[PDB]
């Protein structure tokens, strides 16, 4: 039950952030909706910084770890919205941007995870 | 806030039995445009056909000479909130 | 905007909870391509595809239910962030074959499920 | 429920000043193994080094002949719940 609250509180903050950022910004550039990109890149960054930080602090409460990763990053990021965007582009005959969206979301999200991890790893002494 | 309806629908070229139409794409992911046409005098069936989202022009054939036609274009488009939905139409009258 | 926020939170909380339960139960069974994280992405791809086709035919549905299913449930259920750390960890572990396989199976698989969801409903109606 | 501790830690080969050790990998994504070694006798300092997650063998060098060493191996591994954390060690004694 305590773990469930971490997932719900974190998840609700993440989903809310995705909803606000997506409705505000996605329509500005519909070939690669920037609201959905920014939340995936940001979640990649946070999970990477979490990866490195939680390694150095092994005695932290599993509550905070679960709220940040499964909750916040889990709620904030999305594979499903990413898929319809690409599917729609594929149906629209816009293959160049379908391919670009797949590369920028995936390669970009991994790069942000790397950045988050290595920035914290480089900070420690 | 961004409109999914096309703008500047017009006949760019015409013969007595055909019309070449064009329009400006709306700033949304259009999957296809739906072109409709029928005789403005409302006693004849409306016909429709699709064009891909990349195209912003279409040919209408098999028309009768000297007759007023009502031509509309709407989109089937992707947006964040509505997923796949249909836009309102943009509409013009043209006499062959 | 408060009624819309409840749809996002209720849907999001159900999705995040489902991801949490399925991930903790199944991810450790096959760590090269954690099946809990895959199943939730594939399932969210399926649901958003069926939603794509279904909501097209029912244009007068309440924006509440549409928002709860897509931004809420599918948004909370799917994840790009957990997908990234799994791949990042595999890359750090020198396991490139499974890092590449995970990227292909998640992305190609999630698009296929979106297609299946869309076309199954399109073929029904 | 899945153990992140390696199993069947053993010396596969030895010289007077070195040991080649091997172990079975645990069924989790191991990022690196941490090998530790020190003289079983007393409180001479324990030393450690890492080996990549793909390798399941390691060489320990610069040992003294005819001395009892305590050798341990633990993992730094990825799991869903704990992200990057350290396993418990598996341990053996060996006399050069
Ligand atoms: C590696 C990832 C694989 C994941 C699987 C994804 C499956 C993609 C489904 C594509 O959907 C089709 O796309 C065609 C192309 O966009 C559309 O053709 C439309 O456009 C064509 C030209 O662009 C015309 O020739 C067609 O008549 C017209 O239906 C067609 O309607 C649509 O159903
Ligand atoms: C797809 C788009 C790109 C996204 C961004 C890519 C980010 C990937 C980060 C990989 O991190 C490195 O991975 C190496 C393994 O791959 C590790 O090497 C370790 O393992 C090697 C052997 O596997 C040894 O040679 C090294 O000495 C040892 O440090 C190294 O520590 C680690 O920092
Ligand atoms: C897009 C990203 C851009 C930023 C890149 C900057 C990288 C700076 C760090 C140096 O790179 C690696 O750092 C690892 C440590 O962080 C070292 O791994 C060492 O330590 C690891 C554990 O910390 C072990 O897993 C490895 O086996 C061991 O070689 C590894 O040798 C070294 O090459
Ligand atoms: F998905
Ligand atoms: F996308
Ligand atoms: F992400
Ligand atoms: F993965
Ligand atoms: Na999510």
């Amino acid at each position: 039950i305590k773990s469930l609250f971490a997932v719900i509180i974190g998840g609700s903050v993440g989903c809310t952030l995705r909803w606000l950022l997506s409705t505000k910004f996605n329509s500005l550039f519909p070939n690669l909706p920037p609201g959905t990109l920014v939340v995936n890149l940001l979640a990649g960054l946070i999970i990477g910084t979490a990866l490195a930080y939680f390694l150095r602090q092994p005695h932290l409460d599993p509550f905070w770890k679960l709220m940040i990763t499964t909750g916040l990053c889990g709620g904030l990021s999305t594979m499903s919205t990413f898929s319809v965007e690409v599917f729609a582009l594929l149906q629209a005959g816009n293959y160049i941007w379908a391919l670009t969206s797949v590369l920028v979301h995936v390669i970009g999200s991994l790069i942000m995870t790397a950045l988050g991890f290595f920035i914290i790893t480089i900070l420690f002494a | 806030s961004v409109s999914s309806v096309p703008t500047k629908l017009e006949v760019v070229a015409a013969t007595p039995t055909s019309l070449l139409i064009s329009w400006d794409a709306p700033a949304v992911t259009v999957v296809h445009y739906v072109i409709t046409y029928g005789e403005t005098g409302g006693n004849s069936p409306v016909q429709e056909f699709t064009v891909p989202g990349s195209k912003s022009t279409a040919t209408i054939s098999g028309l009768k000479p000297g007759v007023d036609y009502t031509i509309t274009v709407y989109t089937m488009y992707y947006s964040y909130s509505d997923l796949y939905s249909y836009s309102s139409p943009i509409s013009i009258n043209y006499r062959t």
